[PDB]
């Protein structure tokens, strides 16, 4: 039980995720305590949304921790795809948070607020500070690439929401501003999250690695030129992690073809293309 | 009992093509690959090409524009064709089957010597060689035959249709005035000669000439 | 392309000593722990015979005295114990990269006790004389080592214009050598002179062997 | 463009999904039209939630349609994992809908309602009728298994929400009832959705097929008993669809082992275990 | 287990006609289009010789007259043209399922022109008599077909108690047969009687060949 | 030049073990598998076991509790050991190398005949056989030797150390009173006999007995 905390603190990314998760949960709890007295209609909703984004960050942290585990004869490739699952979950979280922001903006535009306003803006500035700190901490530029990108996009979406509420507060002092700003924030969040979901779905759909896809015809041509190789059939290349490709091949060779040399040459050819793990089945054709 | 026999022209003009047929026995071409390798004094052994069971051919990078290898599974014949022969293409062309599941050539055929020149085929002139003086009767006498003025290089010299194999020393040919000269030597016990007949068999496959010479003492 | 270099170019070993032939590749011929180097044996006037495939496996039917070793680039062919039948030329072939290449052969010479050449001389036959030419042939058989000189004297005069020499490869039975010296002359040139002598200067004896005929 | 509609109508499951999607979107639009006049605070939120569940059903329908497409040298295994992705997305949708129901129940329990009540209950009965019709239609007991289960669980969750609001309405006439009922509905939704997410994550994590996992040691033992097989190494079995398993194997055999017989026997052994697609790489050991 | 049945059990073919041997497996021996059935040839007093492997591939060095075909369960061995050296026993082996099994052999008999047995008789030697026993041996050599009867008369009386017969397998040179008939008797029994006759009743001639010695 | 030689006891008691050594030449056991196959008149060819390059052994299901196959790569020897021999285990035990990349046995060794019985080894008694009467001088005379009263079955009969191969008809042994009787026949031209000596060589490896018999006419 205590080994989890030591492991999380040992890793840099896990430690940063734990720091941000604790900070978000504590600030959500503080907002809940400040809003339990009154103004529940907005503060309770905001606190629950913060706790929900906290759940998304916790999911990313759990995937990051689990990604370092070893094989157990059940997960033959290991838990390495936890990062891809976390990226997909973060993308869905961002889409649904954008839709929630859309709904809240529409509700505010179609309802006059009689609740306290100064407290709402003050805690929103604190949330903006939290989001800016999160952006600063997670600035980047067992494999762990998708999780960092997902959490960074999540922090960007939270920052967009915070700047939206701040700009609405500023413009109201100096009615149309709030819905337009909410729609713009939601659209920006969706457009930003699109590439992450594209990559995660490409990885999760057993698609050919996009980087490897260009060089596959050349590799097939070079394998075909090997002596004794009649044909190449049933080729399947898919992605496991970032820069980790797994490919399966079936070769049909001559009845007396040099199986060892053909196998070694095929492995070299597909290793020069970046395929770390490869399985080649050599079939000896009949005549 | 695995044999590969090459049948091709010994002499090829310096601007024509070449065609060699490799007849195989003891194995089927449906599951074996036959390589083509040539050996020349100035360039060593060179790998020309290979044809596989289904008919796929792989050629050397320097001969891909000239080679053409075919098959005939029913007749168990492999055809080797090369175009634009030049003076540097003279060599001994071997056809050898590929070792099963390896890149080596376990069984080779005694290839046909090919020369590329504008000279014309000349039948050999065989001459007997007998000791001048009836001396040195140490019970081992030396006999020989002089094959002078023939073209191209390949020629076969045998004694008594190959029965007298022991003591035969066939010497490599020497090129002089665009013609080859070859000599052979045999040592036979003095009890048998001249009591027993001695025959010199010379065969020139290029000119289809077979000369049988009998050694007459003086 | 892979360039295979064999050292030494010519090797001389005794009848039962240790023989080693080395073949070095320009680049590695290894893959998944398999070295694709093959060794061949070519005797005098015969197609090459496969000895070792994949540099460590004996071909079925070859004598057990042949051994192979090495990996990556350096390879070694070991012949022990040597026999008189091992006097041949050995080649190394790589099948790792197209095209297949053969290294320069390593000639193997079997050392033995020195022997005296059996010098014999033969005057031109009647057919030679009627054909318009004349050829005097001197045979040197079963002599070791290969180095030998032939001296031609014509009526006590030295001539070297028409002397041609041809050596045979080392025999596989007694590990000896044979040599022919042919003197080609015209009919009138042969008829003018009377005495012809053939000499074989060899290391075994300081006195050359002289065989002559007076015609 | 028109080919999509013909294809959707051709398939039974796609036709049913399109029917339910159109019905849900039309009823959400009707509720929006009825609530545009007044009572926005609850009716607008309910209509947007219905449109959001409509988006989830549309995602399931799109996955079902795409699952029938052919290979294009990019998706080597095809788009067959769209059903698994749809199941995972439906599971996440159910979890987040349960959290939204939790938040709405807490808000109702911590805020006295002055809005119209008769209209809210009447449209909720209509939604309950819609959910019951959906349960009746999708009663079951290119592969398409995960999508049906996901949409069925979604309809079950919507039915649970409808019965919760109806029971709260009944009990209020005859304050504590609403939050307790909301919590119970959310807990039931999460517990119901747990197995679907478990299966979808197991499929998406490249885990060994749970049905095949029991028989794998026996297959390994039977392959080891083959003549000439020194060892079996680097075995990876994963799941592509329902009852579609892909496995990769590497065998180390004798230098002169019968590669053809060993390959055929291994393929037969793993085909008798249900592995439809298998790749076996045979390595000839050195001594 | 796989039970291989070969039909016919015994096959008789002429010197140049068509010969067919069929071997049927209890269950299929196919996998991925490969039929794991192998054919062997076993002559008289020799280890089996591999002819066909995987039911369609000729072993390196066997004559081209042998052919193989069939798949799944039914397989066929074809010998054409037959020769006198093909008189042997042929087995089929399957390597598809452990353990490897061999079918019952199919004896091949080469038909030819009928021949008369070369009947010879040999009286017991002096060593036999001094040892306390007596054995009369009658040799029948180079006769076709295999069916033949031997009649033993002792001083005009028929005896069959001590007659033992041994046949040889068909010869690979002339496709003939040989037979020995041995009559074992005690010293006193042999000495009491004088005339011994050996007869070879064969299809070629209605009159049996009689070889006799009077001692 | 591939040979496999078996060396084992011809006679084994019906309650003891069996040990056969298969010495191989022309190939290395480091990359070939040697099978063990026995042939008996009543059960045909049976596959006993096989040992692979790394030492892995596969045994027949009915012999797994009794077989034990070992290797010696340096000495190129394969050891076959079987326990609890019975009367039904008499057969001809062959060791044959496995065909490369196939399940067949291309090269077989001339196995050692094994009999399982309580009888004791008895040296052969060789007796000459000569024509009784000096008649039938048709230039082809028949000679033979009678090998009577020996055990076990294997015995070798050769004429003039195998030089006179033509005309030899060795007959299969017959079992009588728990002892074997074997006869041989040779036909030689009447010009050579009795002018040229005729020798009957009989060898019994089990009893280490070699008898040379000369045919004396009467």
């Amino acid at each position: 039980i205590s080994g989890w905390f030591r492991s999380i603190l040992s890793d840099k990314t896990s430690r940063n995720l734990f720091f941000f998760l604790c900070l978000n949960l504590s600030f959500a709890f503080v907002e809940l305590l400040y809003g339990i007295w009154s103004n529940c209609l907005g503060l309770i909703s905001d606190s629950f949304h913060m706790f929900f984004d906290s759940t998304a960050i916790l999911a990313g942290l759990a995937a990051s921790v689990i990604s370092k585990w070893r094989d157990n004869d059940a997960f033959s490739y290991g838990y390495v795809r936890a990062e891809v699952l976390a990226g997909f979950v973060n993308g869905l979280f961002l889409i649904f948070t954008a839709f929630f922001i859309f709904s809240e903006g529409v509700e505010r535009a179609l309802a006059p607020p009689d609740v306290h306003h100064e407290r709402l803006l003050l805690v929103s500035i604190l949330g903006f500070v939290v989001n800016l700190i999160g952006i600063f901490v997670f600035k980047h530029g067992g494999p762990s690439r998708q999780i960092l990108q997902g959490v960074f996009l999540h922090i960007l979406a939270d920052t967009l929401g915070s700047i939206g509420v701040i700009a609405s507060a500023i413009m109201m002092q100096n009615m149309i501003a709030d819905p337009i700003c909410s729609i713009l924030i939601a659209i920006l969040i969706v457009v930003s999250v699109i590439p992450l979901l594209r990559e995660s779905v490409g990885i999760l759909m057993q698609r050919t690695p996009p980087l490897l896809e260009n060089s596959l015809p050349q590799c097939y041509q070079r394998v075909q030129q090997l002596q004794g190789v009649y044909s190449l059939q049933e080729q399947h290349f898919w992605t496991l992690c970032s820069d980790v490709y797994v490919g399966t091949l079936k070769l049909i060779v001559a009845p007396d073809a040099d199986a060892r040399w053909i196998l070694s040459q095929t492995h070299n050819i597909f290793t020069q293309a970046g395929v770390r793990q490869l399985y080649v089945q050599i079939d000896f054709a009949a005549m | 009992e695995v044999q590969l026999q090459e049948s091709g022209p010994g002499l090829v003009a310096p601007s024509q093509s070449l065609s060699i047929t490799c007849t195989v026995s003891g194995f089927s071409l449906t599951n074996y690959a036959v390589h083509w390798v040539r050996q020349s004094p100035g360039k060593g052994l060179e790998w020309l090409g290979v044809i596989w069971s289904n008919g796929r051919t792989d050629y050397n990078a320097a001969f891909i524009s000239r080679l053409s290898i075919s098959k005939d599974n029913s007749k168990s014949q492999v055809f080797f064709k090369m175009n634009s022969l030049q003076a540097d293409d003279t060599a001994i062309y071997y056809c050898a089957r590929k070792l099963a599941y390896e890149g080596a050539m376990d069984y080779w055929g005694q290839g046909t010597s090919v020369t590329v020149s504008s000279a014309k085929t000349t039948p050999p002139s065989v001459y007997p060689l007998a000791p001048g003086s009836a001396a040195q009767t140490n019970s081992m006498v030396t006999l020989g035959c002089l094959v002078k003025g023939y073209f191209p290089e390949p020629v076969t010299v045998t004694w008594n249709s190959g029965s007298l194999s022991s003591g035969v020393h066939t010497f490599p040919a020497v090129l002089q005035s665009d013609l080859y000269t070859l000599s052979s030597s045999v040592t036979v016990p003095s009890s048998t000669w001249p009591s027993e007949t001695v025959t010199c068999n010379v065969a020139h496959p290029a000119s289809s000439t077979k000369v049988d010479k009998k050694i007459v003492p003086r | 392309d892979i360039v295979l270099t064999q050292s030494p170019a010519s090797l001389a070993v005794s009848l039962r000593r240790r023989a080693t032939i080395s073949c070095r590749a320009s680049e590695s011929v290894d893959g998944y722990g398999h070295s694709f180097m093959h060794w061949y044996q070519q005797k005098s006037g015969q197609p090459p015979k496969l000895l070792i495939y994949r540099a460590s496996n004996l071909e079925s039917g070859v004598p057990a005295r042949f051994s192979g070793s090495g990996s990556r680039t350096d390879f070694t062919l070991t012949i022990d114990p040597v026999e008189a039948d091992d006097a041949a030329t050995y080649y190394c072939q790589q099948s790792n990269e197209d095209p297949y290449t053969f290294g320069s052969g390593t000639k193997l010479e079997i050392k033995r006790a020195d022997a005296a050449p059996t010098v014999s001389i033969f005057p031109p036959s009647s057919e030679q004389l009627t054909s318009g030419g004349a050829s005097v042939v001197c045979f040197l058989n079963n002599f070791y080592p290969k180095d030998i000189n032939v001296k031609w004297k014509i009526d006590g005069s030295e001539r070297q214009n028409g002397v041609l020499n041809s050596w045979t490869d080392q025999d596989s039975k007694d590990s000896t050598y044979s040599m022919s010296s042919t003197l080609t002359l015209t009919k009138d040139e042969y008829e003018r002179h009377n005495s012809y002598t053939c000499e074989a200067t060899h290391k075994t004896s300081t006195s050359p062997i002289v065989k002559s005929f007076n015609r």
